[PDB]
RNA sequence: CGCAAGACGGACCAGAGCGAAAGCAUUUGCCAAGAAUGUUUUCAUUAAUCAAGAACGAAAGUCGGAGGUUCGAAGACGAUCAGAUACCGUCGUAGUUCCGACCAUAAACGAUGCCGACUGGCGAUGCGGCGGCGUUAUUCCCAUGACCCGCCGGGCAGCUUCCGGGAAACCAAAGUCUUUGGGUUCCGGGGGGAGUAUGGUUGCAAAGCUGAAACUUAAAGGAAUUGACGGAAGGGCACCACC
RNA sequence: CCCCAUGAACGAGGAAUUCCCAGUAAGUGCGGGUCAUAAGCUUGCGUUGAUUAAGUCCCUGCCCUUUGUACACACCGCCCG
C-alpha cells in the first residue's frame, strides 16, 4: 500500500467501476488502465439475507469501506463508470445506484468524471420468458 | 360494440407492424400499440446535487443525464399506473399531459 | 380456448376411431 | 371549528341590508338591536347569526359591490358612469391611416379622401 | 453510525406518512450548516423549531 | 491474488502523451514487480487509456474520448500512440430525437503509413430556417447525394497525409465542419462529428518514430 | 485485452410509405418491375363482374440435406399449494436458422365484395405538377436546393354537424330505400344435434374440401338503461375500524 | 339474615377478542325499578380521577364519482368437464 511518487501538488485517479444490476451490486476500484485493481467489495458481502445484495444501505456501508482503502494506497480522486444491466435486459439503475455515489463523496472523494457505460444492443438475441412473458 | 375507431392502435394501409418486447412484462406485443415513453433523469436523481458539485477537482461540471426509452404493453401500463380509467365522453383526446 | 379445446378433444377421438377402423381392415 | 352558514342566514341578511342600508354601523352589538326593532325575528340566537353575518357584509360593501346584492348609492353611481364616463370623446384622433389594398377598396366605395399610407412587410407568420 | 452523535432541528414539517398515518415527514436543517438540509421520516408528533437527536447522517430519506 | 499485501509487490510509473496536447502528463499506473519469468515492461504494454479531450488539451469539449496504447516502456516513462477515438453516450444520444432523419456512412481508409483506419460519420437533418412545418425530413435520393459526399471528404482527408497530421485534424475536429458547408447546398444540417474510428493495423513498433510524436 | 460462431438490424420509426394479399426497415452495386402526375402524341370501344380452371398465400407440421449461438413445446428437477401433472426458478430434446420438396389453414378483421354516379364544412400530412410578394444556401447570379404563401390531381387519415340512414352503438357512408328497380358475383333462414355421420376427392404423414339425418328444446342472441357486485381506479369518513 | 366451626380451586391467564378521547377510562358507594320475604341484574346519581391521540384509509366497514359484467333469487350470484 506504499503511494505514488507525486501526488503532494495534484490528485491521482482511480475508476470506480459501480455495477448497480438488481439483487446485487459491486464497486470496484481499479487504476487508470484497469489492467490491474485493487479490493472489490459487494452489498451482498456486508449484508446476507439474500434480498439485501441490492439494498441502499447496503450499498452505503459498501462505499463507506471503499473509500478507505483508496485513501490508503494514496487515491483520492475517482473518474467512475456507472453500469445499469444491460445484456439485452433492463437497463436501469438499481436501488444502489444514487447511494453509493453519495456515500463515497461524502466519505471525502473528489470527483473526477461520472459516465454511463451500459452494454446495449443495436438489436440482438431473444430474451428469457417465452411470447407471454412473466406472469406471476 | 367497439370502445375504440382505431381498435388497437395505429394500423392504417398496413398489414403486419414489427413487434417489440415489453420492458418489464418481457410480452410480445405491436411497435403501434406499447405506450412509449421516453425518460430523462439526472445521474444522481439531482439529490445528492449540491453535495457532489461541491467537492470535485473541477470547479465546473453540469452532470450527464441518462437517457432511456420504456416501451410498455397493456398490462404493465395499468398495474404501475402510467394510465386510468377515463370518462365514456373524455376517451378522445390526442393531448399530452399538461406540463 | 374453452370452444378451441372443444374441437381438440374432438379431433383426438376421431383419429382413434379412423385407426380402430383401418386396423380391422 | 366547522360550521357553514346556512341558507336561511344568507338568503334573509342580504334582504334586510339592502332596505335598511344606511341604519347600520360597523359593530355587532348596534346591528343587532336594529334587527330585533325593525322585523320580527322568531329567535334570539337565530337573531345573532344574522346580525353578525349583516355586519361582515356592510364591511365589503363599502369597498365596491359584491354580487347579488345591489344598494342604492352603488346602483347611482353605475348610472352615472353609463351616461358617461368622463373621459373624452374623440374616434380617435379624427385622421385615418391605411394600408395598400385598403386604399383599393376605399376606390371601389367611390371616395378619397385625406390620404396616409404605411407599408407591410411580407408575409403571414414568418 | 459511531460517528459523533448529531442534532438537526425542523425548519418546516410537511406532512404525515406511515400506513396509519403514524410516521411524520419532515425537512431539517442541520444544525452545523443551513446549506445542508435532509428530509426524514420520524416517529413522534413532532411541531416547529424542535431539535432532534439523529444517530447519523449516512440515510437520506423521503418516505416508507 | 491470496499473498499478503499484494500492493507493496507494485512498481509506480507514469504515463506520457505525445507533444500535441498542452498538458502531456496524463497520469501513473502500476504493474508488478520484475519477477524470474515475467516482467513489469512488457506486462505494461498493449494497456489503453480511455481519457477525455478537455483533460489533456485543455481548451476545448468534454465530449471525445481518445484511447491510447502504451506501445513502449522506456526507464519508467510509458510512451503512448494514438489507438482509436470515441465519443460519449450523452452527446450522441440527445442529437438523436423524433422529426429528423439521421444520416451515416463510413469509409475505410490508410494513410501514408503502415496504419489503417475505419472512420464512421454522422449527420442531422436542420430544423430549417424558421418553419411553421411540424417535421422536417429528408427523400431517400437526398439522403444518398450526402452520404456520398460524406464518403468523399473522409477519403482524400486521410488518404493523404501521414499518422500525425490525421490525429491534428481530429483533435479540433475540423473534418466534420468541412462536411457541414460541402453538404449544405441539398440539405442545410446541423451537426457532423466523427463518431468513431477503429484503428486495424500498424507497421511495427519503430523507435525512432515513437520518439518524433513525444519530441 | 484478444479470438471464434451463429443470430440480428435497436434508438432514428410516425394515426408516415410501398405491395394483389400474405407482407416489407444497416451500406453499395447489379437485374428486371410498378403507381401517381405531366402531355393540342397514338389506337378507336378494345369494357365491367365472373361457373370451369390458374398463380401467390403467416405461424405450426412432414420428408431429405446443411447449420446449431439464442430462445425453447417435450422432458428432468427446485419451490408454492390441502393437493399442483400449473403460474415462478434452474437445466434441456424436437424446433427455432438456411437449402431443396411438400402442407393451404388463421380474430388470413376495417369482423364492412368488386366497378360506377351524385350529395356539407375545415385544417393537416405523403407524392407529382402549376403560380408568387418573401428569406436563405453557391460564382453576383441564372440552372438548383432548403423554408414561406396559395392552387390542381390522385393516396393514408382526422376533426366538425338537425345531409340522410340505423334497433341502437354509430356511419359523408353502413347516405341517395314502402317515394321500394345503376351493373354483377358469393352467401343467410329459431337454438342444438354437427363441421359430426356417410360416400367422393386431395395429401407421404398431419389433415383439408364437399357434407346429412334420426332425435331434442322455447328460447338462444344483438344494442342500450337502471341497480347490485368487483382480490378495478379516483375523492371522503368512523375508537360499533386501525394506529 | 345472624353466630361458631369447616377452609377448595386460584400464584395474573393459550389461540383469539371487547370497550373507551375529559370530570372521559378505571377505582368507589348510594337511590329507584322488580318486591309479603330478596340483587352478583338493570336504570339513575355523586365522590376519587390518569395514561395515550389531535391522525390515516393498512385492516374491518360506510358514502360519492369513473369503469367492467354472461350478475337482478342480485357473488351466500352464475356457470364448465
Amino acid at each position: 500500500s506504499l503511494g505514488p511518487q507525486v501526488a503532494e501538488g495534484e490528485n491521482v485517479f482511480g475508476v470506480c467501476h459501480i455495477f448497480a444490476s438488481f439483487n446485487d451490486t459491486f464497486v470496484h476500484v481499479t487504476d487508470l488502465s484497469g489492467k490491474e485493481t485493487i479490493c472489490r467489495v459487494t452489498g451482498g458481502m456486508k449484508v446476507k439475507a439474500d434480498r439485501d445484495e441490492s439494498s441502499p444501505y447496503a450499498a452505503m456501508l459498501a462505499a463507506q469501506d471503499v473509500a478507505q482503502r483508496c485513501k490508503e494506497l494514496g487515491i483520492t480522486a475517482l473518474h467512475i463508470k456507472l453500469r445499469a444491466t444491460g445484456g439485452n435486459r433492463t437497463k436501469t439503475p438499481g436501488p444502489g445506484a444514487q447511494s453509493a455515489l453519495r456515500a463515497l463523496a461524502r466519505s471525502g472523494m473528489k470527483i473526477g468524471r461520472i459516465e454511463d457505460v451500459t452494454p446495449i444492443p443495436s438489436d440482438s438475441t431473444r430474451r428469457k420468458g417465452g411470447r407471454r412473458g412473466r406472469r406471476l | 360494440t367497439k370502445k375504440r375507431r382505431n381498435n388497437g392502435r395505429a394500423k392504417k394501409g398496413r398489414g403486419h407492424v414489427q413487434p417489440i418486447r415489453c420492458t418489464n412484462c418481457a410480452c410480445c406485443v405491436p411497435k403501434d400499440k406499447a405506450i412509449k415513453k421516453f425518460v430523462i433523469r439526472n445521474i444522481v436523481e439531482a439529490a445528492a446535487v449540491r453535495d457532489i458539485s461541491e467537492v470535485s477537482v473541477f470547479d465546473a461540471y453540469v452532470l450527464p443525464k441518462l437517457y432511456v426509452k420504456l416501451h410498455y404493453c397493456v398490462s404493465c401500463a395499468i398495474h404501475s399506473k402510467v394510465v386510468r380509467n377515463r370518462s365514456r365522453e373524455a376517451r378522445k383526446d390526442r393531448t399530452p399531459p399538461p406540463r | 380456448m374453452r370452444a378451441k379445446w372443444r374441437k381438440k378433444r374432438m379431433r383426438r377421438l376421431k383419429r382413434k376411431r379412423r385407426k380402430m377402423r383401418q386396423r380391422s381392415k | 371549528m366547522g360550521r357553514v352558514r346556512t341558507k336561511t342566514v344568507k338568503k334573509a341578511a342580504r334582504v334586510i341590508i339592502e332596505k335598511y342600508y344606511t341604519r347600520l354601523g360597523n359593530d355587532f352589538h348596534t346591528n343587532k338591536r336594529v334587527c330585533e326593532e325593525i322585523a320580527i325575528i322568531p329567535s334570539k340566537k337565530l337573531r345573532n347569526k344574522i346580525a353578525g353575518y349583516v355586519t361582515h357584509l356592510m364591511k365589503r360593501i363599502q369597498r365596491g359591490p359584491v354580487r347579488g346584492i345591489s344598494i342604492k348609492l352603488q346602483e347611482e353611481e353605475r348610472e352615472r358612469r353609463d351616461n358617461y364616463v368622463p373621459e373624452v370623446s374623440a374616434l380617435d384622433q379624427e385622421i385615418i391611416e391605411v394600408d395598400p389594398d385598403t386604399k383599393e377598396m376605399l376606390k371601389l366605395l367611390d371616395f378619397g379622401s385625406l390620404s396616409n399610407l404605411q407599408v407591410t412587410q411580407p408575409t403571414v407568420g414568418m | 453510525r459511531v460517528q459523533p452523535i448529531k442534532l438537526a432541528r425542523v425548519t418546516k414539517v410537511l406532512g404525515r406518512t406511515g400506513s396509519q398515518g403514524q410516521c411524520t415527514q419532515v425537512r431539517v436543517e442541520f444544525m452545523d450548516d443551513t446549506s445542508r438540509s435532509i428530509i426524514r421520516n420520524v416517529k413522534g408528533p413532532v411541531r416547529e423549531g424542535d431539535v432532534l437527536t439523529l444517530l447519523e447522517s449516512e440515510r437520506e430519506a423521503r418516505r416508507l | 491474488k491470496k499473498v499478503v499485501d499484494p500492493f507493496s509487490k507494485k512498481d509506480w510509473y507514469d504515463v506520457k502523451a505525445p507533444a500535441m496536447f498542452n498538458i502531456r502528463n496524463i497520469g501513473k499506473t502500476l504493474v508488478t514487480r520484475t519477477q524470474g519469468t515475467k516482467i513489469a515492461s512488457d506486462g505494461l504494454k498493449g494497456r489503453v487509456f480511455e481519457v477525455s479531450l478537455a483533460d489533456l488539451q485543455n481548451d476545448e469539449v468534454a465530449f471525445r474520448k481518445f484511447k491510447l496504447i502504451t506501445e513502449d516502456v522506456q526507464g519508467k516513462n510509458c510512451l503512448t500512440n494514438f489507438h482509436g477515438m470515441d465519443l460519449t453516450r450523452d452527446k450522441m444520444c440527445s442529437m438523436v430525437k423524433k422529426w429528423q432523419t439521421m444520416i451515416e456512412a463510413h469509409v475505410d481508409v490508410k494513410t501514408t503509413d503502415g496504419y489503417l483506419l475505419h472512420l464512421f460519420c454522422v449527420g442531422f437533418t436542420k430544423k430549417c430556417n424558421n418553419q411553421i412545418r411540424k417535421t422536417s425530413y429528408a427523400q431517400h435520393q437526398q439522403v444518398r447525394q450526402i452520404r456520398k459526399k460524406m464518403m468523399e471528404i473522409m477519403t482524400r482527408e486521410v488518404q493523404t497525409n501521414d499518422l500525425k497530421e490525421v490525429v491534428n485534424k481530429l483533435i479540433p475536429d475540423s473534418i466534420g465542419k468541412d462536411i457541414e458547408k460541402a453538404c449544405q447546398s441539398i440539405y442545410p444540417l446541423h451537426d457532423v462529428f466523427v463518431r468513431k474510428v477503429k484503428m486495424l493495423k500498424k507497421p511495427k513498433f519503430e523507435l525512432g518514430k515513437l520518439m518524433e510524436l513525444h519530441g
